[PDB]
RNA sequence: UAAGUGAUCUAGAAAG
RNA sequence: CAGCUUUACAGAUCAAUGGCGGAGGGAGGUCAACAUCAAGAACUGUGGGCGCCUAUAGAACUUAUAACGAACAUGGUUCUUGCCUUUUACCAGAACCAUCCGGGUGUUGUCUCCAUAGAAACAGGUAAAGCUGUAUUUUUU
C-alpha cells in the first residue's frame, strides 16, 4: 500500500544502521545514524500521541533530509576515493614516499 | 548554445538492457566507462535520493541525463518547491 | 613543452587544408611503449579510415622517420632498406626489450644512419655514391610461382616443388593446353644431358628425405 | 507515454480514433527494448537506430495530424504533448523553416560534434553526390552513427 | 505554617 | 459646471517648436557562456580640483539576533581530549583551511510558445481619463 511503502522508505531511513553496514566502512555515518534515531524517537512520539504504539508512522521526511546531507560529504570523500582506486586500477603507483612523522619508524 | 536533445527513454532503456550480459570484444570501451563511472555514482545516488517521490505523489517523472555507453545515470532535476506549500 | 609531429608529404595526403586533433599521452609508441601525444588525422575529409601516429616524436627523430608511414623522412624506404643501402655505401639495432626500449628511445643519438638521412650533404653524398655503385604438363628447370603462374598467363592449379625442381601445372581442359602449345625451361606431356642429370639428381635429394 | 497517474484527465475528444495507430508504435517500441543479443557493434547500433526512427515516426504522425491535415483539437495535441508521446522539441524543429524532413535533434546540435558543424544527413544528397562526382569516389556516407537516417535534409 | 520538579556518556568494521 | 495636461478623432496651410525616433517584439525554458557576490558598513565610475577633496551621479544582488542557505554535510592540517593501546576507521572541542549539495543577481547567447506598426502633437472642437475651484478693514471691487 502507499502508507506501508512511506512506512518502509521511514524504516530504511532510520534504521540505515542495522539494515546495511555503512557504519563498519566510514564511522562518522555513526553520527547520521543517531541524528535519525533522535528523528524517530521526537517523530514518533509527536505522531503517536493519543495514538498508541505500533509500526505504520509514516513521515521520512527529516531522516531522508539527513541521510542527503550526509551523502553530500561522501560526494567528496568518494569521488577522491573510488575515483582514485579506479586510477590505480588503470595506471598503478610508481614511487611512494613514506613519511617519519609516523610513530613506527621513526626511531 | 543549444541546448541538449530531449531524447526518448526508449532508447535510454535499450542501451540499458544491452549492457546487462556484457562480455565480448565489442563494448571493451563501455567496460571501461563503466570503471570510470564509480566516481560519480555515489553523485547519482545523491541525485536520485534527492528527486523520491513524496507520500503525495504516484509516480514522479524526472529529468535524466545518461552516458550514451549506459555506465551512468544521474537524475538531472533538483527538486524545488514553495515551501509552505510543502509544509501543508 | 611538447616538439612538433614528423609526418610525411605522402603519409599526410594531397590537400592544403587538413584538421587534426591531438591526443596527449594517448597511445604507448610501438618501438618503445612510452606514452606520448597521439596525432591523428582523416586526409580527406569524407575519406574514411583514420592516419594515427603510431611511434613516439623522439623515436622518430632517432629512426629519421615518418610518424605513420614508418618509412624514411628523405627517401621513403622502410627503415631496414634505408639503412641497408647506407651500410653498402651498418644499420640499426632496436633492442626488444621492456625497459631496454625505453632507454634507448629516450637517448637522442639518432640510432644508425639517421644522421645521414637528415642532412642534406650527407643523405646527397651517399645518394651519388649509390650512382656510382650502380654504375597437363611436368615443368624442368629458383623462381616464385606467382612468377611461373604470370607467364602461363602470357602464354595463353599449379604445382612446383623446388628442391624437386618439377612443376606439375594442370589446366584440367584440353582446351587451354592446345592453345598453350601452340602460342609458344623443359616442358613435356604427363645441354640437354647436363639437365637431366641435374634434375635426376634434384629429385634423389627430395626423395632421400 | 508516460504511466497514468489521475494527474491530467484521461484524454480529450479524438484520441480514440488516433490511439490504435499509436498503438502499434508501442507493440514495435517494446520489441525493441530488449536484449537483441547484437554480438556486434554495428548490429547493436542498428537497434538503437531503429528506436530513434519508431520515435521519430509517432511523432511525425502526431505533427501531421495536428499541422498539415489538422484533424484533430488543439486541446488534444497539447495533452498529447504533455504525454510523452510527441516529441515537443522535435515537433518546433519541424514547424521552422529548413528543419522539416529532421531525423533527430541531436543530428543538429553543432556542440556535440567534434568538428564544430551539424550531422552529414543534414547534407542533401545532392551536395555530397555532387562533391563525390567531382573527386572520382562513388557515394560516401550511408547513415550516421546517431540515428539511421539516409538523407535527412528537407530536400 | 514550608519536604519529595527536572540534568541520563556510550553504541562497530578491516587489517595487523 | 469652468481651467490645463494626455489619449481616442476628422480634414487641414503645415511653418513653429517640443517630445516616442537611427524608431521592429513580448512571454517564458529544472537551457547555456561570462561577470560578480564577506568588505574601512564595506559599492561603481565621470570629470574637475590637484594618491586624496568637491560636485555629478548612479546602484542589480546579498546582510544585523549579521549574511549568498531561514539549509546543513565531509575532508586536510596542527593543538588538546576520549575510546584506546598498532594503524585505519573513530570520540569531541579549538584554530586555520579546503571540498562538496546548493542560491542568487546582472549581462549576453541560445531553445520554446505567441505575435507583426515606421511615424503621431499645432488653430481649437467631439469623448474620456489626471488635479484645482466654489464685492462691506490684509491682496482682485
Ligand atoms: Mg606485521
Ligand atoms: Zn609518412
Ligand atoms: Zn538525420
Ligand atoms: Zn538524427
Ligand atoms: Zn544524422
Amino acid at each position: 500500500d502507499a502508507f506501508q511503502l512511506a512506512d518502509g522508505i521511514h524504516y530504511i531511513l532510520n534504521h540505515i544502521g542495522q539494515l546495511t553496514g555503512i557504519y563498519r566502512y566510514k564511522y562518522k555515518v555513526m553520527h547520521q545514524i543517531r541524528a535519525c534515531k533522535d528523528l524517530k524517537h521526537i517523530i514518533y512520539y509527536k505522531f503517536n500521541k493519543n495514538l498508541g504504539k505500533g509500526p505504520g508512522c509514516g513521515f521520512w521526511q527529516p531522516a531522508w533530509r539527513v541521510w542527503l546531507n550526509f551523502l553530500r560529504g561522501t560526494i567528496p570523500l568518494l569521488e577522491r576515493y573510488i575515483g582514485n582506486l579506479i586510477t590505480r586500477q588503470f595506471e598503478g603507483r610508481s614511487n611512494e614516499i613514506v613519511k617519519t612523522t609516523t610513530k613506527q619508524r621513526l626511531d | 548554445y543549444t541546448p541538449k536533445a530531449e531524447m526518448p527513454p526508449e532508447h535510454l532503456r535499450k542501451i540499458i538492457n544491452t549492457h546487462s550480459d556484457m562480455a565480448s570484444k565489442m563494448y571493451n570501451t563501455d567496460k571501461k566507462a563503466f570503471l570510470g563511472a564509480l566516481k560519480y555514482l555515489p553523485h547519482a545516488i545523491l541525485k536520485l535520493l534527492e528527486n523520491m517521490p513524496h507520500p503525495w505523489e504516484q509516480a514522479k517523472e524526472v529529468k535524466v541525463l545518461y552516458h550514451t555507453s549506459g555506465a551512468i545515470t544521474f537524475v538531472n532535476e533538483t527538486p524545488r518547491v514553495i515551501e509552505p506549500v510543502y509544509t501543508a | 613543452n611538447e616538439p612538433p609531429p614528423n609526418i610525411c608529404e605522402q603519409c599526410l595526403g594531397d590537400e592544403a587544408n587538413i584538421r587534426m586533433t591531438k591526443i596527449p599521452q594517448g597511445s604507448e609508441c610501438k618501438i618503445c611503449t612510452l606514452p606520448f601525444t597521439l596525432y591523428h588525422f582523416k586526409t580527406s575529409k569524407r575519406s574514411n579510415n583514420i592516419i594515427k601516429t603510431l611511434i613516439c616524436v623522439r623515436c622518430a627523430t632517432q629512426r629519421n622517420i615518418c610518424q605513420c608511414c614508418m618509412l624514411d623522412s628523405r627517401w621513403h624506404i622502410p627503415i631496414q632498406l634505408r639503412d641497408h643501402l647506407i651500410s653498402l655505401v651498418v644499420m640499426t639495432e632496436e633492442a626488444k626489450n621492456d625497459m631496454m626500449k625505453r632507454f634507448l628511445s629516450l637517448k637522442n643519438v639518432k640510432l644508425g644512419g639517421a644522421q645521414i638521412t637528415s642532412d642534406p650533404s650527407e643523405a646527397d653524398n651517399i645518394v651519388d655514391k649509390l650512382k656510382n655503385i650502380l654504375l597437363s604438363f611436368f615443368l624442368y628447370n629458383s623462381i616464385p610461382e606467382w612468377k611461373i603462374t604470370d607467364t602461363v598467363s602470357q602464354l595463353l592449379s599449379l604445382i612446383v616443388n623446388h628442391k624437386a625442381k618439377c612443376g606439375g601445372l594442370r589446366f584440367q581442359s584440353s582446351e587451354l593446353g592446345e592453345r598453350f602449345v601452340s602460342k609458344i625451361f623443359i616442358i613435356p606431356w604427363s645441354t640437354a644431358e647436363n639437365i637431366k642429370l641435374s634434375l635426376s639428381l634434384n629429385k634423389l635429394i627430395q626423395l632421400e628425405l | 507515454p508516460r504511466i497514468k497517474t489521475r494527474r491530467s484527465k484521461p484524454a480529450p475528444d479524438g484520441f480514440e480514433k488516433i490511439k490504435p495507430t499509436l498503438t502499434d508504435f508501442e507493440i514495435q517500441l517494446r520489441d525493441a527494448q530488449k536484449d537483441k543479443s547484437s554480438k556486434l557493434a554495428a548490429k547493436s547500433n542498428e537497434q538503437l537506430w531503429e528506436i530513434m526512427q519508431l520515435h521519430h515516426q509517432r511523432s511525425r504522425y502526431i505533427y501531421t495530424l495536428y499541422y498539415k491535415r489538422k484533424a484533430i483539437s488543439k486541446d488534444l495535441y497539447d495533452w498529447l504533448i504533455k504525454e510523452k508521446y510527441a516529441d515537443k522539441l522535435l515537433i518546433a524543429k519541424w514547424r521552422k523553416t529548413g528543419y522539416e524532413k529532421l531525423c533527430c535533434l541531436r543530428c543538429i546540435q553543432k556542440n556535440e560534434t567534434n568538428n564544430g558543424s551539424t550531422c552529414i544527413c543534414r547534407v542533401p544528397r545532392a551536395q555530397l553526390e555532387e562533391e563525390a562526382r567531382k573527386k572520382g569516389t562513388q557515394v560516401s556516407f550511408h547513415q550516421c552513427v546517431h540515428c539511421g537516417c539516409r538523407g535527412c535534409a528537407s530536400t
